[PDB]
C-alpha cells in the first residue's frame, strides 16, 4: 500500500505517502508521509574527497530531493578519487576505490 | 657472499608497470666474473644481468641482476632461475623462483584504527595503525599520506604479512603511523593505501582525523524543511 | 576433529553466551535457553526452499544433541562453549541450591530435554507442519550419537559430501577439485581409530542417507 | 664441531614459569667421555643434569642438562657454560649464556586498540589488536586472556619485534586477536597481557571491551519546519 | 632463648624479587657475634647472615639470619629449620617452617570503586578505593601504579586479608588511594596492581580515570514550533 515518492540516495529519504484506512469506517481515513532519513554521522563534507571535514549539519529540505551536496554513496555508484603513489621516487596517478564493495568490474 | 633471488613485489608490477628480478650478491670481493641469466622454465633466457651497482660505502662487490618479463607470462606459472659463476663462490648455483599455484584472491579490507585514548592523554606521541586484513595472496603494499601529501618511508613501518588464524588462506598486514598530538589535535587527515591484486582498481584508500576515530563527541544540526512536499 | 558449522548455527542468547552469571536457574537458564527459539532459522530462512523439508528437521535434530552435550562435556575448545563458563553456569546455579542435581545427574537435557525441541522456532518461519515421526528426534531420544565425535561426522557425508556427489554426478577438473575431502578423510579417520572398525561401516549401517555417498574419493 | 648454546628467552621463561638451560651441539657425533656442567665465574657447577639426548644422524645433539637457577642470579650475568671435553677436540669448549649489561630498559607502553568500527559495521568479525611499543629488549611475550582464562596461542598472532625508525632505542610489536562479532558484541573483556623484562612488575595488562571506545555525547538538533 | 622463623610472606617474595628468610631472636642476652643459620631439607649450608641488629637497651638481642634461596625450592614444599649455636644458648633450638598446603587456590577479584561524588564537592581529597575481593589464600600484595610509575606506600594504605561473609576459604581486602581532588579532575591512570598466587601471571590492574564509565550523555535539542500547519 506504501506508495514510495521518492527514493534519493544521496540525501537517504524514503518518503513513502502511504494511505492507512482509518478503524472500520472509512471517509476519516488518514494519509501519512513517512520521511524515514538515515543520516551517515560518519561520511566527509565532500563524500568524494575523504580529506574533506566531516559533516556536522545535514539539510533535508523536502522540496528538492522531491523534483548536489551528496550524503551517502549509492550502492550502484562508485565514488572514487585519484591517489598519489611512490614507489621508488615515482609519483604515479590512480584511481581509487572509496566503496570496494559494491565497485567490482561488473 | 650471500646472493638471494628476489621474487617481484606487486609494487613493481603495478606502479612502474613492469617486472623486474633482481638476485644480487653481497659481501664478496670484486672480480667482475658474474654472469647471470635468467634461465627460464624453457631453454631460453629471457635476460641477463644489467645496470650493475659495484658503487657502495662498503666497496664490497654488488652484482644486480634483471628480467623484463610480460606480467601475463608471471601468472602463467613460468619459473625463472639465476645463476651466478662468481669464483667466490665455490660453485655455480640457481635460484628458481616461481609463480605460486593455485592461490586464492580475496579483497584486502583496509581498516584504519585511532590512537588509543590514554596515548593522546600521553601527550608525547600519538601512533596511527593501518590495519590491512583478509588478504590473499600474501603479497601487499601499504603507503601512507596526509592531505595528499605521502610521508616519508621512514616514518610509516610496515609488518610482514602473517597467516590469519581463523582463515588459513587469507594474511593480515600492519602498518603504523606515528606522529606529534599536537598534528592529531589539529585534525588532520591521514590516509593509508593498500595496493593489493584483488582489489577492483587494486588500490584502496581509508582516511581518518580526530573528529572521526572513536571520537568523544557526534556533533549533529539535523534540520528538515517543507516536511509535507507534496508532489 | 573437523568442527561442522555447530560453531555459528547455535545461536545461544547473548546472557549464556557472554561472561554475566545467571540470577535463577528457574527463570533465567529456563527462559534463555527456550530463547534459542531462534534455533529455528533452519527452514526459517536457509532450509526454506534450499533442501527438502525433512532435512531442516534433520539439521535441528544435530543441534539438539550439540545443546545437550555444550551442557556436558562437549568438544568445542572455546571459553563459550567448551572449557567455557556456560557449563559452568548451570553448575554454580545448581550448586547454589544445596547440591539439588548435577547438570550431569538431571538437566541434563534429560529431566527438561523436552523444552521446546526448537519446533517453535521451526514453526515460527517455517510454518510447516512436522510429522509424528518427525517430532520425536528434535524431543529426547535414548541414543545420544557418541558424544559429537561420531554425529557431527555423521552430518559430513549427509551434506557435505553427498551434494559434491551429486554435483560430480551433474570443468572435470573442478570435478576433480572434490578431492580435497579425501585426504581430511585421513586426520578423521585416525581420529575414529582412538566397536565398529573404522568410519565406513558407520557411514553404511548406522546411518540412512550416508549409502548414497560415494565411500573414497581416490581422484 | 660446535656447540651452540641455547638461552631460554625471557618468553620462554616466563610461559614455563622456571628457567631451563639448554646448550645443544651441532655438527658433532657422540663421543666417550662426554661432560656437562653449567659453569659460573664462582666454579660452583654442581646443578644436576638430566635426559642426555642421543646421537643425531646429521651430528645434531643436543646433550643437554636441564638445571633450575633464580631469574635475578642470572640477570646478574653468571655466564653458565656447559664444559664439554670430547676425544677428537682435547680442548673444552665454553658456551657463555647472560644477560649483556649495555641493553637499556624501557617499559613498553601497551595500548590495545579496540576493533575499528568499520569491521562492526560489516559485522562479520572484530580484529582487536594490541600495541606494544617502547621496549629496548627484544623479548617481549603477549598473552590473551578474555573472561580472565588464558586463551591459546593459535587464536592470536604477535608479529615478532621489529625496530621502531622513530625511536632507535626502542622496539615495537603487535598482536592481533580476531573474534567473531556476536562473541565481541557479548560483552566480553579481552585483556592484552604483556610480559616484560623493563617492567617495574614483569607484567602489564589492557582490557578491552564493548565499550571502550563510545561517544561519550550524542547532541543532535531536529529542526523540523513548514516552509523554505 | 625461645626464637622466632618468619616464612617469607607473598610481599617480601613479590615486593623484593626474592625470597628472604630471616630467623629472629628474642630474650637473648647480648653478646658479640652471634652465630645463627637456617638447614634445609639436604642441610646445605647458608649464605653468610649479615645486618644482624645491634644490642639493644632492654638487655635483649636480635640476632637476625638471613638467607636467600631460589624460589623453586621453596615453593615446591621442601621445609627450612632454624638452628641457633651459641654460648648464651643452653642448646640448640630447631624451628621448621615451609610453605603452607592444602588451601585451594582461588582468582582475587579486583574490582576498583572510583571516590564518591560527595567526597569531590569537599574539594580537600579523593579516595580511590581498590577491591581485592574472592581470593585464596589470606596472602595478597596490593600495590599502587600512577602513569605506570610506583606511587608511595605513604599515600596508599592497604587493609590486611579478612574472610568473607559468603564463603569461608574466601577473603577480601581494601586498599585506598587517597589523591587531591585537582589530580583526579584531570584523567590519570591511577591502576590498582594486585599480585596473589592464584592469579594466571601472579598480577592484575585496574586502570581508573575520570573518563571510566561517563554514561553517553544524549542532548537532542529539537525545535518543532517552525511548523505552522
Ligand atoms: C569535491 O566536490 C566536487 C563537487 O562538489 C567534486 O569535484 C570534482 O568531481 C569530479 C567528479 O568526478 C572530478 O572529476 C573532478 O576532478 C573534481 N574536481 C577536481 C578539482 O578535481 C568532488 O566530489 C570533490 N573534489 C575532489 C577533488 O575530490
Ligand atoms: C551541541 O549542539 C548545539 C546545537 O546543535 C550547539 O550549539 C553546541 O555548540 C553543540 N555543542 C558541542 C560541544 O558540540
Ligand atoms: C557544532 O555544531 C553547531 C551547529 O552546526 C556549530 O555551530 C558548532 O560550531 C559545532 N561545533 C563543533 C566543535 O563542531
Ligand atoms: C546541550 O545542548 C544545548 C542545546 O542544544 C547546548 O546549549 C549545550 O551547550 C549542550 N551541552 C553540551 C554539548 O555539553
Amino acid at each position: 500500500e506504501r506508495i514510495v515518492l521518492v527514493d534519493n540516495k544521496c540525501k537517504c529519504a524514503r518518503i513513502t505517502s502511504r494511505i492507512i484506512r482509518s478503524s472500520e469506517d472509512p471517509n476519516e481515513d488518514i494519509v501519512e508521509r513517512n520521511i524515514r532519513i538515515i543520516v551517515p554521522l560518519n561520511n566527509r563534507e565532500n563524500i568524494s574527497d575523504p580529506t574533506s571535514p566531516l559533516r556536522t549539519r545535514f539539510v533535508y529540505h523536502l522540496s528538492d530531493l522531491c523534483k548536489e551536496t551528496c550524503y551517502t554513496y549509492d550502492r550502484n555508484k562508485c565514488y572514487t578519487a585519484v591517489v598519489p603513489l611512490v614507489y621508488g621516487g615515482e609519483t604515479k596517478m590512480v584511481e581509487t576505490a572509496l566503496t570496494p564493495d559494491a565497485c567490482y568490474p561488473d | 657472499i650471500r646472493v638471494f633471488a628476489i621474487p617481484p613485489s606487486f609494487a613493481s608490477i603495478f606502479l612502474t608497470k613492469s617486472t623486474k628480478l633482481t638476485c644480487l650478491v653481497t659481501d664478496l670481493t670484486t672480480y667482475d666474473s658474474v654472469t647471470i641469466s635468467w634461465t627460464r622454465q624453457n631453454g631460453e633466457a629471457v635476460k641477463t644481468h644489467t645496470n650493475i651497482s659495484e658503487s657502495h660505502p662498503n666497496a664490497t662487490f654488488s652484482a644486480v641482476g634483471e628480467a623484463s618479463i610480460c606480467e601475463d607470462d608471471w601468472n602463467s606459472g613460468e619459473r625463472f632461475t639465476c645463476t651466478v659463476t662468481h669464483t667466490d663462490l665455490p660453485s655455480p648455483l640457481k635460484q628458481t623462483i616461481s609463480r605460486p599455484k593455485g592461490v586464492a584472491l580475496h579483497r584486502p579490507d583496509v581498516y584504519l584504527l585511532p590512537p588509543a585514548r590514554e596515548q593522546l592523554n600521553l601527550r608525547e606521541s600519538a601512533t596511527i595503525t593501518c590495519l590491512v586484513t583478509g588478504f590473499s595472496p600474501a603479497d601487499v603494499f601499504v603507503q601512507w599520506m596526509q592531505r595528499g601529501q605521502p610521508l616519508s618511508p621512514e616514518k610509516y613501518v610496515t609488518s610482514a604479512p602473517m597467516p590469519e588464524p581463523q582463515a588459513p588462506g587469507r594474511y593480515f598486514a600492519h602498518s603504523i603511523l606515528t606522529v606529534s598530538e599536537e598534528e592529531w589535535n589539529t585534525g588532520e587527515t591521514y590516509t593509508c593505501v593498500v595496493a593489493h591484486e584483488a582489489l577492483p582498481n587494486r588500490v584502496t584508500e581509508r582516511t581518518v582525523d580526530k573528529s572521526t576515530g572513536k571520537p568523544t563527541l557526534y556533533n549533529v544540526s539535523l534540520v528538515m524543511s517543507d516536511t509535507a512536499g507534496t508532489c | 576433529v573437523l568442527i561442522p558449522p555447530r560453531r555459528r548455527q547455535l545461536c545461544f542468547s547473548r546472557i549464556v553466551r557472554g561472561p554475566a552469571n545467571l540470577r535463577s536457574l528457574n527463570e533465567f537458564k529456563e527462559e534463555i535457553l527456550k530463547g534459542a527459539q531462534s534455533e529455528g532459522k533452519f527452514l526459517g530462512n536457509y532450509y526454506k526452499e534450499h533442501k527438502d523439508k525433512e532435512k531442516a528437521l534433520e539439521a535441528m535434530k544435530n543441534s539438539f544433541y550439540d545443546y545437550e552435550d555444550i551442557i556436558k562435556g562437549t568438544d568445542m575448545l572455546t571459553n563459550i562453549e567448551f572449557k567455557d563458563i556456560k557449563i559452568k553456569l548451570d553448575r554454580l546455579l545448581e550448586k547454589e541450591t544445596n547440591n539439588t542435581k548435577k547438570a550431569e545427574d538431571w538437566w541434563k537435557t534429560n529431566k527438561k530435554s523436552i523444552w521446546n525441541a526448537m519446533l517453535c522456532g521451526y514453526k515460527k518461519s517455517g510454518n510447516k507442519i512436522i510429522d509424528p515421526s518427525w517430532c520425536t528426534i528434535p524431543t529426547t531420544e535414548t541414543p545420544p550419537q557418541f558424544l559429537r565425535w561420531i554425529k557431527e561426522w555423521g552430518t559430513n557425508v549427509c551434506i557435505q559430501k553427498q551434494e559434491h556427489k551429486e554435483y560430480v554426478k551433474s570443468c572435470t577438473s573442478e570435478i576433480k577439485k572434490y578431492q580435497e575431502w579425501s585426504r581430511k578423510r585421513s586426520i578423521r579417520w585416525e581420529t575414529i581409530s582412538k566397536k565398529e572398525p573404522d568410519a565406513n561401516t558407520y557411514l553404511r549401517e548406522h546411518c540412512s542417507k550416508c549409502p548414497c555417498g560415494f565411500n573414497d574419493m581416490e581422484e
